[PDB]
């Protein structure tokens, strides 16, 4: 036999709009149109009748926008954060194709698309035509990428940092706030050496936190590490730091979404000596996905 | 063993193979990544320096092929975008800077705008490598690279250029003082018995900072003012306060050697005003002699200004040997002596005509001896040998012996001798004296053939 | 296995 | 403009600190492997010479003569006061001092000298150590000419 019916979804300004990536478990890259909050999703629904002949006996055919948060894979912790409903067809029958047009207005999506360890957050469109025992379902999904400005205040990172009487340093990165094709300018300057140092570099770090309270669970990723130097240094050499973040494709700095989850960056510097012990300091940095022009 | 040599060799030559081969199906991603993982193998502690010469030669010769395809290829129009920002994308720094070195002069070469700041950047990037050896040559690279590109005054006259010489003197003179300063401390790196063993790495190596050096003076734009007050000021600097006798005894000749006569003459009082700062343990002797002796060759090259007369050569090296001599704690006799044979030649070459200079030598050599309380000197010491040489080059050397025997302080030198050396040295004064015919000899110069006679036969 | 050591303000 | 050549501006190193000698250095070699006593008293003693710029350390060069039970009091000691993850020493090798053995027992020179390389592994990456240079039982150990164990840690 097969389905007696398939719906697909095809958007208005389906030729017209850009898409976007999402890197899933095991490599796996999807492609999905791109939305921004504030958009109208509207297109239609077109049910392809495929057992003719046949007839097709329903209570009700919907379309929903669903924008939600999935933890830990567990179906009964799903969180709706945007719901809308459009009914299309009252109870009845289908005996041939037919589609349907639907508009959500103005549509918020106030927060941004990601794929974690232990969180998702998507949006899509959900087509259910409603039957006695076992609903016909069709899921479309979407990104939506949360954008912003150049930041008001935006300070270099300077810090003195060190082991007593062992090693001195001070480090400065150029801001505390990165684009995502931004760049970290930066510089090691050493105060006193007295330790044995074979290299240093500077390492990417990304914890996803996730759950409430005491209820926490971080899941951290080491994103790059980029060693900037090789031999010892002496006291009074500074050495120079210029790592572009456009390479290791991030995602921006999201703090508790929806009082769910959180996902942020730190900058690890990392000293190694002779006997291979293991001197750092860690510092946050937020990352911002930039609005180009348009 | 000596395997890592040629097993790194051997996977330098895969690599640059399958690199060259992405090169001609255009894949320059593909091809970077296999040129990354060649310089992968310049990141090694376990070749001594002799070895990683050998591996730097190979991997150096590689690179060129890509520098030159990336060259034409920017030439023919079809510019890669990105590629400076995207060779940096490398996580080990040394395959980053050589590829980012490499990419730089392509960028110099195609986009002249860029040069002044790109040339910036590639000096001070390499800040990165602080490890004396691969530093050293990661520097060396740099050098090599922009040997062609670096600001000049004979130039075209591209009027969206960037940088001048003022850049191109800063660049290296920057590019010397980091080299210098790992080549140095080179001596400190590793465990304190392997001291003999550093010093013959450090001596191999001495090459690759002296280039620095070579590059300053193959500088059109480096005339002597620059030279007086940028170049020399700036080598100096490193020099004295580097504090360490193995790399002022070499840079100090190397100065020497690589600038022009008309730069030394110019820069004398200076020079010799840093030899009595070097450290205890440098060979000044041998610093002033090769000076000397490019000097007295400047004298007799013609289609040549020759030297000045303001530059009062003579009185300048007297009085600074003298004071050089001072700033020394335990100077050989010898080679207080070996300094005499070259005023004398010095005096000789380059102020034939005026003999009153030479017998100045002597009368102060006289005075040296004189003031050293000195017990009888033997024909065996070190001291009568270059008695022997200084006394014999006013004999060899003059067209006229007469001319000899009109020196007043010549003979009173033969005082200090043996007696084995006495006998020897009156009869190979006297020898000539008949080998070339006698002329009647004036009232002074009878008196002096009769003071020789004396001291042979007594 | 490898000992890490969290580098002080001063 | 056609490269980002970004850097931030630095501050030129002193002529001193970039020639002068570095001051990490710090060296140590267990030597000369030396029989005390006759019959069931002997032991093996080796020598600890040290040599140092540190100013932790309040002798630059200093040789002492040490046994196979010292080293084992200073990983003692630093496992209980330092908070340090020490290394481990080549091994206690009780069997070898069981008679009529194949070999000479603990005085075995594949023996010996496999256990020389191992406390000179030991000693200078504990030397090396930070928080392990602060305590008392360090200091004791490499520069004292008679360890007393009847001490208060310090430091």
């Amino acid at each position: 036999f097969g389905p007696i019916c398939e719906i697909d979804i095809v958007l208005n300004d389906g030729e017209t709009r850009k898409m976007a990536e999402m890197k899933t478990e095991d490599g796996k890259v999807e492609k999905h149109y791109l939305f921004y909050d504030g958009e109208s999703v509207s297109g239609k629904v077109n049910l392809a009748f495929k057992q003719p002949g046949k007839r097709l006996e329903h209570q009700g055919i919907r379309i929903e926008f669903v924008g939600q948060i999935e933890l830990f894979n567990d179906k009964s912790n799903t969180h709706e954060f945007v719901n809308l409903v459009k009914e299309l067809a009252l109870p009845g029958e289908l005996t041939q194709s037919r589609s349907y047009d639907f508009e959500f207005m103005q549509v918020e999506k106030p927060y941004e698309s990601y794929i974690g360890a232990n969180v998702r957050l998507r949006y899509f469109l959900k087509v259910t035509i409603v039957r006695r025992l076992t609903d016909l379902v069709k899921e479309y999904d979407l990104i939506v990428h949360q954008l912003a400005t150049y930041p008001d205040v935006n300070n270099s990172i300077k810090m003195e940092v060190g082991i007593e009487d062992c090693l001195h340093i001070e480090f400065e990165y150029n801001k505390s706030k990165y684009h995502l094709k931004d760049v970290i300018v930066g510089k090691i300057y050493f105060l006193l050496v007295r330790i044995k140092i074979q290299h240093m570099e500077l390492q990417l770090i990304k914890k996803e936190i996730t759950g409430i309270g005491p209820s926490t669970t971080t899941e951290t990723e080491t994103i790059a590490k980029y060693e900037i130097m090789d031999g010892a240094p002496v006291k009074g050499e500074s050495i120079p730091i210029r790592l572009f973040l456009a390479g290791y494709d991030p995602t921006p700095t999201m703090r508790d979404v929806n009082k769910k989850f959180s996902v942020r960056y730190f900058l690890n510097l990392v000293l190694v000596d002779e006997e291979d012990r293991r001197y750092f300091k860690q510092q946050e940095i937020i990352l911002w996905r930039k609005a180009p022009e348009k | 063993g000596s395997k890592l040599l040629d097993e790194a060799i051997q996977a330098v030559k895969v690599q640059s193979f399958q690199m060259k081969r992405c090169l001609d199906k255009n894949k320059l991603m593909d091809a970077l990544k296999h040129a990354s993982n060649m310089l992968g193998e310049l990141r090694t502690s376990m070749l001594s320096p002799k070895s990683y010469y050998e591996l730097y030669m190979a991997i150096s010769d590689e690179l060129h092929y890509l520098e030159v395809y990336l060259t034409d290829e920017f030439a023919k129009g079809r510019k890669v975008a990105d590629l400076y920002e995207l060779v940096q994308y490398a996580g080990n720094i040394i395959p980053r800077l050589y590829l980012l070195i490499t990419v730089g002069v392509v960028y110099v070469k195609s986009f002249p705008q860029s040069r002044k700041d790109i040339l910036k950047d590639l000096v001070e990037m390499c800040r990165g490598v602080q490890h004396p050896l691969r530093g050293l040559f990661l520097r060396n690279y740099l050098l090599q690279c922009t040997r062609n590109i670096l600001p000049d005054e004979g130039e075209p006259t591209d009027e969206e250029t960037t940088g001048d010489i003022s850049d191109s003197m800063d660049f290296v003179l920057l590019n010397f003082a980091e080299m210098n300063k790992l080549w140095v401390r080179m001596q400190h790196q590793g465990h304190s018995r392997d001291r003999e063993k550093r010093e013959r790495e450090r001596q191999e190596l001495r090459i690759l900072v002296g280039t620095n050096l070579v590059r300053l003076s193959q500088l059109e734009g480096v005339n002597v003012e620059r030279y007086k007050q940028i170049v020399l000021t700036g080598i100096l600097e490193q020099v004295v306060n580097c504090r360490d006798a193995l790399a002022q005894e070499y840079l100090m000749e190397c100065i020497i050697q690589v600038f022009p006569d008309e730069f030394h003459l110019q820069t004398l009082n200076p020079f010799l005003r840093a030899c009595a700062e070097l450290h205890q343990n440098v060979n000044v002797k041998n610093i002033i002699i090769a000076l000397i002796d490019r000097l007295a060759l400047f004298a007799h090259r013609e289609d040549g200004p020759g030297i000045p007369a303001d530059i009062k050569l003579f009185d300048i090296f007297s009085q600074q040997v003298a004071t050089v001599i001072q700033s020394r704690q335990d100077m050989p006799s010898e080679d207080v002596v070996s300094l005499q044979v070259s005023l004398i030649n010095l005096a000789m070459k380059c102020y034939p005509d005026r003999v009153d200079y030479v017998d100045k030598v002597l009368e102060t050599t006289v005075e040296i001896f004189n003031k050293l309380n000195l017990e009888h000197i033997a024909t065996s010491s070190a001291v009568s040998k270059e008695l022997t040489r200084l006394l014999k080059i006013p004999v060899d050397t003059y067209n006229n012996i007469l001319t000899v025997l009109k020196l007043k302080h010549f003979h009173p030198l033969f005082e200090y001798f043996d007696y084995e050396s006495r006998k020897s040295m009156s009869c190979y004064v006297l020898s000539n004296v008949l080998d070339y015919n006698t002329e009647i000899v004036s009232q002074d110069q009878v008196d002096s053939i009769m003071n020789l006679v004396s001291t042979l036969i007594q | 296995q490898p000992e890490l050591y969290l580098l002080n303000t001063m | 403009t056609v490269a980002d050549t970004r850097r931030l501006i630095t501050k030129p190193q002193n002529l001193n600190d970039a020639y002068g000698p570095p001051s990490n250095f710090l060296e140590i070699d267990v030597s000369n492997p030396q029989t005390v006593g006759v019959g069931r008293g002997r032991f093996t003693t080796y020598e600890i010479r040290v040599k140092t710029n540190l100013p932790i350390f309040k002798l630059k060069e200093s040789t002492v003569r040490r046994r196979y039970s010292d080293f084992e009091w200073l990983r003692s000691e630093l496992e209980r006061e330092s908070k340090v993850v020490v290394p481990p020493l080549p091994g206690k090798a009780f069997l070898r001092q069981l008679p009529f053995r194949g070999d000479d027992g603990i005085f075995d020179d594949n023996f010996i000298e496999e256990r020389k390389q191992g406390l000179e592994q030991f000693i200078n990456k504990v030397a090396g150590h930070p928080l392990a240079q602060n305590e008392r039982c360090l200091h004791m150990f490499l520069q004292d000419e008679i360890i007393d164990k009847s001490y208060t840690p310090s430091k």
